[PDB]
């Protein structure tokens, strides 16, 4: 309605530095709710090996990655590269 | 005749018809709950 | 005062010691210490008068050092056996500056001279608090620590309370500081009871958190901080006598009035648990706590002290008192010593 | 009713009232016991637990 | 690491000794009521530290802000001693003792 | 909901409320000038309401059935009987003034109440500051104990700093050979011979101490008496009046919020007049006290709170 | 002291077991004292806000009346366990622990003296 | 009738006869070692109790 279209355009004018502020606010909380890449911030960071990954003796299961690891079993990401 | 005119010169209709109405179910809620206790305290045991 | 603030305050009160309730740490168990510390001079200081800016400082000062020695013995405990709990095996010494603390927080040995202090020049109303909500998270503290606290100090630390927490509370006339001595006095039994059966002292908190706050509800309904300003309440509400009367000797205990319970079910600890020449000595010094309310209810209804003129104003003018507060809980007291079996 | 009433229902305090002294007896000895060999439930002071540990791997040998 | 510890539970125990001890103010009271608190972060930034207790390594900030949040208001008291007296002396308040 | 706080929140402000005649405003002068003519002729100029001086028995004319009482259930003043003979040691100088005092104060303290809930003005007469007046006149002659008197300075210092000031005093100073002639023109027997020193101490004590601390709090209008009998001009004189130099603006609504929850607990507002303090002068005795609270309550209608006394009506006097 | 046994759901009043045991009666020496102490406390809050004693709730009264008897129902349903639980946990320790606790009760009095200590 | 002026007169003996039952079923509760005390020991006639 107008009631409110005038505060907006009034309060701007005479205080044009909150509006900002109380925009940010709750414009940084609402684009992440609406991304697509939000969830790769943790795909990114949950790949990253800062600790070395320790490996698993064989006992004829897991059909996962062999030793050598150059086989194309276990999450060999390729979806960071044409990201 | 009460110059100042208290706080209370009618009933509070709304508490008192409210309270009685929480007695009630006070009343009710305990009562089936006992009963379903003496039940259940009879066939949790033998009896 | 705003309300905005008062229901941040009020609910930091309220964290203090259920954040010290519903942890582990020994750390998130101090910092409860300090919600239950912040909270409390912002509201010791409304008047602002210098009898309420004096408490204050002469309260920070005394439960700080105390929040820091607690806050040494985490350290040494997280030092030695390195965790965040008074697991077992922890020295003795480490305990005897925590319950050397806690005692600055409460107030035992010689360690009660600010308490009443703080409690005299203090409104009622937040003078209720350092002495029943307070009161809690220090012992929350401390039901913790069941076993393995030294048993020869807090002994020493009760009976020394019992001393001072009665011939204190002879001398003095207003009310607020003998609430305030009484709260020591019912200390020593919450106290040398606590390695002994500690879910005893538990209801003696229970109980004395019922017969101080009617107390104060009733000084709060006149706002008569002295004997002699409530000795005339025979002109201002004489109904009010009856409890009043059955508050005190049910408080300083009397058989036939509850607060004998928890000063009767702990000699029945201590003496089962070996120790005939001490606790004796609390029950006598006991009854000592009974002259100065046998002094005061003689002030107070035996007999009808000579009053003002001016309070034939007074009875003109429709008081009110609160409900779910006094009755409900003045005779909770007062009345309720034969379902001991159910309160223990 | 009579005699015959009284000297039985006596009894009948006493085998309610002689049994508690046994009781309390017991019961005290008992809570004496469980605590200075904690082998009861009573008395069982917790201890932190083991299910808020990792036991994967960190570095070599934790 | 020991010949810092007792090193600094020494000065602690300074502290303690000072706190207890005046000599006519409130704020080097109130002031010594820090190296009581630094003395006790430090130990716990050690403890915590050398042990590579990472995990408890938050908590000395969390005990810091409360270094300050309880010292701040005891800074705000005496702005309230001194617009009684303007003097900041602790033998200036023997006044609820009647 | 007797306004507690949630009507704050919900919405039960002063400032929302209140009006350039918001105005409590007094008037005083002597025991004959003026002040029955001139105090109302202004609540209806302006468009507030008007309270009358206080007499000895305000405090009974405001609960029950409203109506006065024998003298002993109000103090024992008996004004009529003060002027023909002081100096008893049956102490009457004292309590026909502190009986007096506390109900210029619940007189003051019934205005707040509607000054703070549709906020009008409040016209009095010889409000609380300018009771000393009587008391100073009254020791420097001989008719009270000194130590007396500090059991009211006292008291004043109690309850007066509680209080906002009066908010544009009046005051119409008269010659005193002038005001003794008054009474005589007037039917009264007792307000005569009364000495014409004490109605010459009377205002020599008021100009000194009274008049100039309230012209720093509040703003007088000092005024003669043929300068009133034209009350058109002070009703205009009011409103040049520009409010300054008054705590009445340094305050935001929530002072009111405690100032009003102070006195819409009017047994809360005595607390400091019926504290302990024993003279013989004023202490009573219990069993002269207890025959007449017994006797009191006995009364037709009070026996009960004034919400229950099926003698003065109260049908449902079983759940309200 | 009990609290940390085993078989304890922590902060369950009424822990779902202690329903095998009998309720209590309805009619007792506690609840019907409990609702005697609730009609002699709206008694005496009206007696301190200067009401007429006697009467003047009518509902306040019954409020009471109820409020602790609902409440004594359900707390005497509670330590009904806790002294259950503090026999059965004992006398299952005594079985479990046989070695400790004899019983050789006494001989009658002809196999065994007092001294006869006269008058 | 009238109000009622004069009931409580049916108040006490209410309590006489209500201590009667109180005091009888304290005995009922006790109905322990009803005839197994060695002093009496008799079996009755063709009929059932004796307290
Ligand atoms: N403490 C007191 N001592 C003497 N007279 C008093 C006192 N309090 C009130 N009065 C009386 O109040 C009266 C006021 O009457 P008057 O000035 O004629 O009209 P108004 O009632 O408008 O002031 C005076 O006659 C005065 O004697």
């Amino acid at each position: 309605a107008g009631r409110i279209s005038a505060f907006l355009k009034n309060a701007w004018a005479k205080e044009p530095v909150l509006v900002v502020s109380f925009s940010v606010w709750g414009l940084a909380i609402i684009m992440p709710m609406i991304s697509p890449y939000t969830k790769y911030a943790s795909m990114i960071n949950k790949a990253t090996p800062y600790n070395y990954p320790v490996p698993v003796r064989d006992d004829g299961n897991m059909p996962d990655v062999p030793s050598h690891p150059q086989d194309p079993l276990g999450p060999s990401l390729d979806w960071l590269k044409n990201l | 005749f009460y110059v100042r005119e208290p706080v209370n010169a009618k009933p509070n209709w709304l508490a008192v018809g409210l309270s009685v109405g929480a007695s009630v179910f006070m009343w009710i809620y305990l009562i089936q709950t006992h009963n379903e206790d003496v039940l259940e305290y009879k066939r949790r045991n033998g009896l | 005062m705003n309300p905005i603030t008062l229901a941040i305050i009020y609910f930091t009160i309220f964290l203090g010691p259920v954040i010290t309730m519903s942890s582990t740490n020994l750390m998130l168990m101090w910092v409860g210490l300090e919600f239950s510390l912040l909270a409390i001079i912002p509201m010791l200081i409304n008047k602002k008068n210098p009898r309420s800016t004096e408490a204050a400082t002469k309260y920070f000062v005394t439960q700080a050092t105390a929040s820091m020695i607690i806050l040494l013995a985490i350290v040494l405990n997280y030092k030695q056996l390195g965790t965040w709990m008074f697991q077992q095996q922890t020295n003795g010494l480490i305990l005897n500056m925590t319950l050397m603390a806690l005692s600055m927080k409460l107030g035992l040995a010689p360690f009660h001279f600010w308490l009443p202090e703080v409690t005299q020049g203090i409104p009622l109303h937040m003078g209720l608090i350092l002495l029943t909500w307070q009161k809690i998270a220090p012992l929350s503290i401390l039901i913790q620590i069941y076993p393995l606290l030294n048993s020869t100090i807090i002994l020493m630390l009760a009976i020394t309370s019992i001393f001072m927490g009665a011939w204190g509370g002879l001398n003095q006339t207003q009310m607020r500081k003998i609430m305030a001595y009484s709260s020591i006095a019912h200390m020593g039994w919450m106290l040398a009871i606590l390695p002994y059966n500690p879910s005893l002292t538990l209801l003696n908190l229970m109980i004395y958190i019922i017969l101080t706050a009617p107390m104060f509800m009733a000084l709060m309904l006149n706002n008569s901080m002295t004997i002699n300003s409530i000795s005339l309440l025979w002109n201002k509400t004489p109904a009010m006598l009856t409890m009043i009367s059955l508050m005190l000797l049910s408080l300083g205990g009397l058989p036939p009035l509850t607060g004998f319970l928890p000063k009767w079910i702990i000699i029945t600890e201590l003496m089962k648990n070996n120790c005939l020449i001490m606790a004796t000595l609390m029950a006598m010094m006991a009854l000592l706590n009974l002259f100065f309310y046998t002094r005061l209810i003689y002030s107070t209804s035996l007999t009808m002290f000579p009053t003002n003129n001016n309070s034939k104003m007074m009875t003109h003018q429709t008081k009110t008192k609160p409900n779910l507060m006094f009755s409900t809980l003045a005779i909770m007291s007062t009345m309720t010593l034969p379902l001991a079996p159910q309160l223990i | 009713d009579g005699p015959e009433k009284n000297y039985e229902k006596t009894l009948a305090i006493l085998q309610i009232e002689s049994e508690k002294a046994e009781l309390r007896l017991k019961e005290q000895e008992v809570r004496r016991l469980m605590r200075a060999r904690g082998d009861g439930p009573w008395y069982q002071f917790p201890t932190p637990e083991k299910e808020f540990i990792d036991h994967s791997p960190k570095a070599t040998p934790d | 690491m020991p010949s810092t510890f007792f090193n600094l539970t020494m000065a602690f125990s300074l502290s303690l000794l000072g706190t207890l001890m005046f000599r006519s103010h409130l704020m080097s009271t109130l002031l010594c009521l820090e190296g009581m608190v630094l003395s006790l972060f430090i130990m716990t930034s050690v403890t915590s530290l050398n042990s590579n207790s990472m995990s408890s390594m938050p908590i000395p900030i969390t005990i810091l802000v409360f270094a300050a949040c309880e010292a701040a208001v005891g800074l705000a008291l005496l702005v309230k001693v001194s617009n009684t007296y303007g003097t900041d002396y602790v033998q200036n308040l023997n006044l609820l003792q009647c | 909901l007797r306004y507690g706080l949630l009507a704050a929140i919900l919405g039960d402000k002063t400032t929302k409320k209140l009006h350039e005649y918001s105005r409590v405003i007094t008037v005083d002068g002597n025991i004959c000038s003026g002040k029955n003519k001139l105090a109302k002729e202004i609540a209806q100029q302006l468009g507030m309401k008007h309270y009358p001086e206080a007499g000895i028995q305000y405090s009974s004319t405001t609960t029950g059935d409203g109506r006065p009482l024998d003298i002993e259930f109000s103090g024992s003043c008996s004004l009529e009987k003060f002027y023909d003979d002081p100096k008893s040691n049956d102490g009457n100088s004292y309590r026909l003034q502190s009986w007096l005092y506390a109900s210029r104060l619940l007189q003051y303290a019934d205005a707040l109440e509607h000054l703070l809930s549709t906020g009008q003005g409040v016209v009095l007469e010889r409000s609380i500051y300018s009771d000393f007046v009587f008391l100073e006149a009254m020791y420097n002659q001989g008719y009270i104990r000194k130590q007396c008197v500090d059991h009211y300075n006292e008291i004043k210092r109690l309850t007066l700093p509680e209080y906002l000031p009066p908010h544009a005093v009046i005051y119409i100073d008269v010659p005193v050979p002038e005001v003794q002639s008054r009474i005589q023109k007037k039917g009264d027997p007792h307000e005569m011979k009364v000495t014409s020193a004490y109605l010459q101490d009377i205002e020599n004590a008021y100009k000194k101490t009274f008049l100039p601390k309230m012209s720093e709090m509040c703003e007088v209008l000092v005024y003669d008496s043929w300068e009133a009998e034209d009350p058109t001009k002070v009703v205009e004189d009011i409103e040049y009046l520009k409010y300054n130099k008054g705590p009445w603006l340094k305050q935001d609504d929530w002072t009111f919020h405690y100032l009003r929850m102070l006195v819409q607990d009017k047994t809360e507002v005595l607390n400091y007049t019926t504290i302990p303090v024993y003279l013989p002068e004023i202490t009573i005795g219990a069993h002269q006290g207890s025959r007449i609270y017994n006797s009191f309550r006995e009364l037709p209608g009070r026996k009960y709170a004034p919400g229950y006394n099926a003698e003065v009506g109260d049908k449902w006097i079983w759940l309200k | 002291m009990m609290n940390g046994r085993p078989g304890h759901e922590p902060l369950k009043f009424l822990p779902d077991e202690a329903r095998s045991l009998p309720p209590p009666k309805l009619n007792d020496p506690r609840l019907v004292y409990m609702g005697l102490l609730g009609y002699c406390t709206g008694l005496m809050d009206n007696m301190l806000r200067m009401r007429p004693v006697m009467r003047a709730g009518l509902h306040r009264q019954l409020l009471f009346v109820t409020s602790f008897v609902f409440a004594g129902y359900f707390y005497l349903k509670r330590q009904n366990y806790l002294y259950a639980v503090k026999d059965h946990d004992m006398f299952g320790y005594i079985k479990l622990h046989p070695e400790d606790f004899p019983e050789k009760e006494k001989k009658t009095y002809a196999e065994i003296l007092e001294p006869f200590h006269p008058v | 009738q009238l109000l009622r002026e004069h009931w409580v007169h049916i108040l006490v003996p209410a309590g006489f006869v209500f201590g009667c039952y109180l005091d009888r079923k304290d005995d009922e509760k006790l109905t322990a070692f009803r005839n197994k005390s060695m002093l009496f020991q008799r079996e009755l006639r063709p009929n059932e109790e004796v307290t």
